[PDB]
């Protein structure tokens, strides 16, 4: 049984290989594959559950849905029965969003009949987001080689930065983070990336520019003052689309706090292509795990 | 027998300064003569030929989890891990269920404790009632039951006049304050701030909540006359600030847990939970700091931190239990300082004996004549696994299960009675 | 219109008939039934619901869920209201969670033009968890007659108990219970039991124990003390573990307060095998009432 | 109340929970000279819907223990004799019941009953042939 | 000695039927042989020419106010009381502070009270956690620990759910619940209802706040199955309570303080705040039943209620402590039924030892060969006095401090050693 659960666990053939299924599922290549896949969303996220769910069902796997986890919380029932009960089920995937960290995870894998794809494991990792993002800055440009790829935001708390950094740095970009100072690891360096303190020195620099959501809780816990001072510190505001070249955003736009209500949709923003590269990679995925 | 001779074996007791190829007579429970071939019909007699001899080693940090936890351990299995590992004086941390904060958990302890009869357990009480942190527990009632220390272990203690107080009181009384410095809204992730906590997202603990604690109780110390003992230190700028405040002349001790000399931050993805502990494996650079802070005579002594907890509690690192086993495991830990030339075996013995002994305020970590037969004999060579067959704890919770130690316990001697045997 | 709603409602024969059905669906028999079915888990069980929609969608049914109710409570709107709108719509099926007991019921099942399973109606039946267990137990022994089955734990709220008492009865089985005096009904002799006040003499006698979910909400409403010393008292242990021949427990573990955290998954427990053997029975009930 | 022309003074269907409150209902009652009916059922023994015994058990129905009445019986019948007031058992539904109120009259306290011809012709079973309609408080025995 | 012989005395066994002029060999702490005049050679002699021998006494009902209290009384002053008063098994009530609702507290008891060695002490366990009333305490880890029986005494469960709860749990564990009947809403004032109250003012406790919790308990009993004993009963109506459910069948049994025996409320204008107790002492149609009731057997045995509290605690009536101390008193006031024959000798002896004995479910109260050597000696004719030369208890809270007492214990045997010599 394969499992996609980290982006530091693809090789860079391995890599190649879904890139390249993506792009024929974009290009509208079919196929069957005849599976079962259970989508367990503890933690909601509708736009990443619809996008792995339309790939599947387009692929003609029959797709089962716990959401909320429809409650959350059974009380004494771990996540190991859980994914237990699945494979007693029958299920050939589980694609799972949970909101704490699955680590370790190598021997919990290892013990299951199951194909596990990661869709979002709290604050570490998101492989499909990741390779989203990829295929995205890729079909653009051609190679992401030599790029210059700013993110811009809550690195410390970005399952999406994790799961994409790895991937751009394996195949050559530079990384480049820009955030409240209070929200970028100190050893950040293990990711091999340049720190700007100022987002207009990091858009210079960049050629494409990713902005991660901003969440509400982060003015509670006192990383930042305000979403509005967030904005004008970092996010993308009309005075900064003259000079930005290119930019990104994986979730759901948090509008007038990472990018500026009318920017979502400009000639400059890939927003709308990652939406629509979701599915085919999300297929790739699907491919590269039934073997 | 009425009388007792350890024959033939290598005598350190760095308190007397005494080293060399002596026998030692005990008669009575106490040391009565050491000297070179000493024989008396029918006394007994423990062959110590090849083997080093010296005083019972003392772990002023240790979790017996008894009352209210003894799933994990308890004072039997706690005591018998303690004496196979050298050990016969622990000291038992109060973070119980009920907590160490009345006479009648203390008095349990100690009746227990008797009955189980190889180890003498001495107790500590809390800081506060119930450990809350909100009103001072009563010093006076429990020093006069038997407690030796106060602490808030595992909790540290938030406000700074609290902390004032406790010193103040407990040094009316002649005891320290034992201090878990980790200042809660600096540290309340799960393992280090460090390149862990960056690669994988996992809530981090800053070095800087320990270090601002010890800072604290250190100027508390000064002011107060108070004598504070930092439990278990974990960086470089902790020892500076420590030694800062001993160059003063301030009653601050302070003890480094072995894992914390052997372990990184990275043992997190070589053990997953069972490299979950606080404070934190911090860097390389950390651990060599501590490394040469027990060579320069910054910290004080050895102490376990023998934190048992169960395998469901070691799982998912988010989820896992803060705490790593170490009674058995001590001694071989130890001895890789002195395979590597950093301790002399003489220092090693000393932080495991006199300088604990002195730390609690307590007459034993010694051979002096009249002083109790609290004995340890040991081959600092023998190899050995800590694994199902050798382990007496109920938990299994350290980086080293299943690994090679070098060094271990031949005989443990509890008051002229032997109640550990290799 | 056939239903299932009790296991008090069903015959030998129609036992029998369930169980050779789920026998063949295990062995790997396959059917189409042309047919819809709305499952409408008022009372969220995911393992439940999935194990019927998993169950209804290998024969072909189309499935539709409502779950939480979708926030529940309709006020003013009966449960009858409900039902008869999904005749009006159309269902073949309605598979049922709810948190009240539905009772009386014959006249109201008459009434509509539907196949209704109960999927667990408060604390009164769950037909397919009782025939599940009995055909565990029956896969295992052979036969389940002159089996010594205990169940342990909080008997007065059980309605897999009172599903499975009676079916193991009825086939010459002898039931017996154990668990807090303050959850064992009074006459609890309507069943036919033997009664243990302690759990190691009822384990000594059973042939197989069913370990009954304990719910927290028993130890604020005082049945219990607490969720530890009830571990103590009646959970599966691990010196009770050496005791033990097999056991297993219906819902998702109460990890050690019903059963120690490493006995889940060992070779004297069945838990998996109800897991395992939940969709060929349920296909089998699906089966049983397309008549 | 009295003035006015109530007759007697019940908190029906609901019991009086607290004992002191019913011994005052009592001794006042009783300075007017008229009786307290009392709904006799421990609303912490009483709360489920029909009898505890085999019907209960069988299908999971919750539960009115027979102790809910007994007890308050017991109650009204020691305060009865202690206040001399005059309490009158509205609905008695056990054995037990009637072997307590017995216990006082013959010891000449002013205690008195009656019965639900209903009681007298069904059991509990009754709730498996009518439903809902052999649903009442005190239960079906 | 390996053998000892109580030579010469008068013997009731009556738990064995067995009454006259027996010597008793006690070997290894168990009753031998019980024979016309036996004799082994330097086998220990007691002289009881003169005297009655019968079983050691077993109170069920004492209050040791350790932990917690120990400046009113202690395990050791009370053990001390216990022997001096005939006592060779007592029970323990869990009203301390801590409160005996955890396994540290029931521990710390029964191996404190294995040092004083003096007296058998068995705890019990709290109906509720903290005595709070809110939700029932842990009956199988308390059971399990030694508790012998559950009791919220000195507060009564409200709740009757509860109450039928603890019932359920206890049964099933073959446990009795001890009751402190007396409902809170009706008995929240100091003294009786009755004379003393009307002529005074100070508030008062309804008879109805007994009866009314009796009642309920003997049919919660009925319906559970389960064992209740009533701690104190005070009145008329309440012993034709109990035996009205005794007719039935229903385990419920019931004990007297032989206070309420000898007093009436009057006794409050006489000993002021030493008279106040729970439940009070009522009047003199009350006393008489009583005593009717221990005269044909309805009350199973008596059982002390030794409740000290200091003199500060009995001041003035409205602020007293309710308790009086009866261990040393129980005897020579149980007496005075028999001087004024009323109960016979066995009967008395039989209130004191088997009685209580099956109440508890203990193997005790009786000389049967084989059974421990728990063996009272007393002087039902000798007089004395409780005052400052003959008090053993820290308290001196009773109506009969300085009256002159006729029945006196001589020895006191527990487990064939001799523990109390008058
Ligand atoms: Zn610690
Ligand atoms: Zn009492």
């Amino acid at each position: 049984m394969r499992s996609l659960i980290s982006s530091l666990d693809l090789t860079r053939e391995e890599v190649e290989e879904i890139l390249k299924y993506a792009k024929e599922f974009k290009e509208g290549k079919e196929e069957t594959i005849k599976a079962s896949a259970v989508l367990f969303f503890s933690e909601p996220s509708t736009r990443t559950r619809l996008s792995f769910e339309k790939a599947a069902r387009e692929l003609g796997i029959e797709t089962y849905l716990v959401s909320g986890s429809e409650s959350s919380t059974v009380k004494g029932e771990s996540f190991f029965d859980t994914l237990k009960t699945f494979e007693g089920l029958g299920f050939d995937y589980v694609v799972f969003r949970v909101p704490f960290v699955f680590f370790p995870y190598k021997e919990i894998v290892k013990s299951l009949n199951l194909r596990l794809v990661n869709a979002g494991d709290g604050t570490h990792q998101h492989p499909s987001q990741g390779l989203i993002d990829f295929f995205t800055i890729k079909e653009h440009f051609g190679e992401v080689k030599d790029l210059r790829v700013l993110y811009v935001g809550d690195i410390k708390h970005s399952r999406v930065f994790r799961s994409g950094a790895p991937l751009l740095n394996m195949f050559g970009a530079k990384i480049g983070v820009c955030g409240p100072k209070t929200l970028i690891p100190r050893d950040v360096e293990v990711f091999k990336v340049d720190v700007f303190d100022d987002v207009d020195k990091g858009i210079d620099w960049a050629d494409v520019v990713i902005w991660l959501r901003l969440q509400k809780e982060r003015q509670k816990e006192n990383y930042i003052p305000s979403e509005s001072s967030y904005f004008k510190q970092f996010g993308l505001t009309k005075e900064r689309f003259e000079k930005v070249k290119l930019y990104m955003h994986p979730g759901p736009v948090n509008r007038n706090v990472d990018i500026d209500h009318e920017l979502v949709y400009t000639e400059k923003s890939l927003i709308q292509e990652q939406v629509k590269n979701g599915i085919p990679v999300r297929k790739a995925i699907y491919k590269f795990l039934w073997t | 027998m009425l009388k007792l001779i350890v024959k033939n074996g290598y005598v350190i007791d760095p308190s007397q300064n005494l080293e060399g190829e002596f026998d030692i007579l005990v008669e009575n429970g106490k040391i009565k003569k050491i000297d070179k071939n000493i024989l008396v019909p029918e006394a007994e007699i423990i062959d110590a030929k090849g083997l080093i001899v010296c005083p019972g080693f003392i772990d002023i940090h240790v979790h017996l989890r008894d009352p209210g936890q003894t799933y994990k351990e308890d004072i039997e299995s706690g005591s018998r891990c303690a004496v196979a590992g050298g050990f016969t004086t622990i000291v038992c941390m109060p973070n119980t269920n009920p907590p160490i904060d009345n006479t009648t958990v203390v008095n349990y302890i100690l009746q227990k404790s008797k009955s189980v009869g190889l180890c003498r357990v001495l107790p500590t009480g809390t800081i506060t009632k119930g450990r809350k942190g909100k009103e001072i527990a009563d010093f006076y009632s429990l020093k006069e039951a038997g407690c030796v220390a106060f602490t808030d272990d595992g909790s540290p203690v938030m406000d700074s006049s609290v902390m004032r107080k406790a010193l103040e009181l407990a040094s009316q009384l002649g005891v320290p304050i034992m201090d878990h410095c980790e200042d809660d809204k600096l540290a309340y992730g799960v393992i280090n701030e460090g390149e862990v906590s960056a690669l994988l997202g996992l809530s981090s603990r800053a070095p800087e909540a320990e270090e601002i604690q010890i800072a604290r109780d250190g100027i508390l110390a000064q002011r107060t006359g108070g004598h504070v003992h930092i439990q278990h230190v974990s960086t470089k700028l902790s020892l500076e600030i420590i030694e800062f405040f001993k160059e003063k002349g301030v009653k601050i001790t302070c003890e480094v847990n072995p894992n914390h000399l052997l372990f990184t931050e990275r043992e997190v993805l070589n053990s997953g939970a069972n490299a979950r502990v606080n404070p934190p494996l911090r860097k390389k650079e950390d651990r060599l700091a501590l490394i040469e802070g027990v060579k320069r005579g910054i910290i004080d002594c050895f102490a376990t931190d023998h934190a048992p907890h169960q395998t469901f509690e070691k799982e998912l690192v988010e989820f896992a239990m803060p705490g790593i086993i170490g009674l058995q495991t001590a001694l071989p830990s130890a001895l890789e300082l002195y395979r590597k030339g950093i301790i002399s075996l003489k220092k090693l013995i000393e932080m495991f004996t006199i300088n604990p002994a002195r730390i609690i305020g307590v007459d034993l970590g010694t051979l002096k004549l009249g002083s109790p037969a609290d004995i340890t004999i040991f081959d600092p060579n023998k190899e050995w696994i800590l694994n199902e067959e050798t382990n007496l704890s109920k938990s299994r919770n350290t980086p080293l299960w299943g690994k090679v130690l070098k060094g271990k316990v031949i005989y443990t001697i509890k008051d002229g009675k032997m109640v550990y045997k290799d």
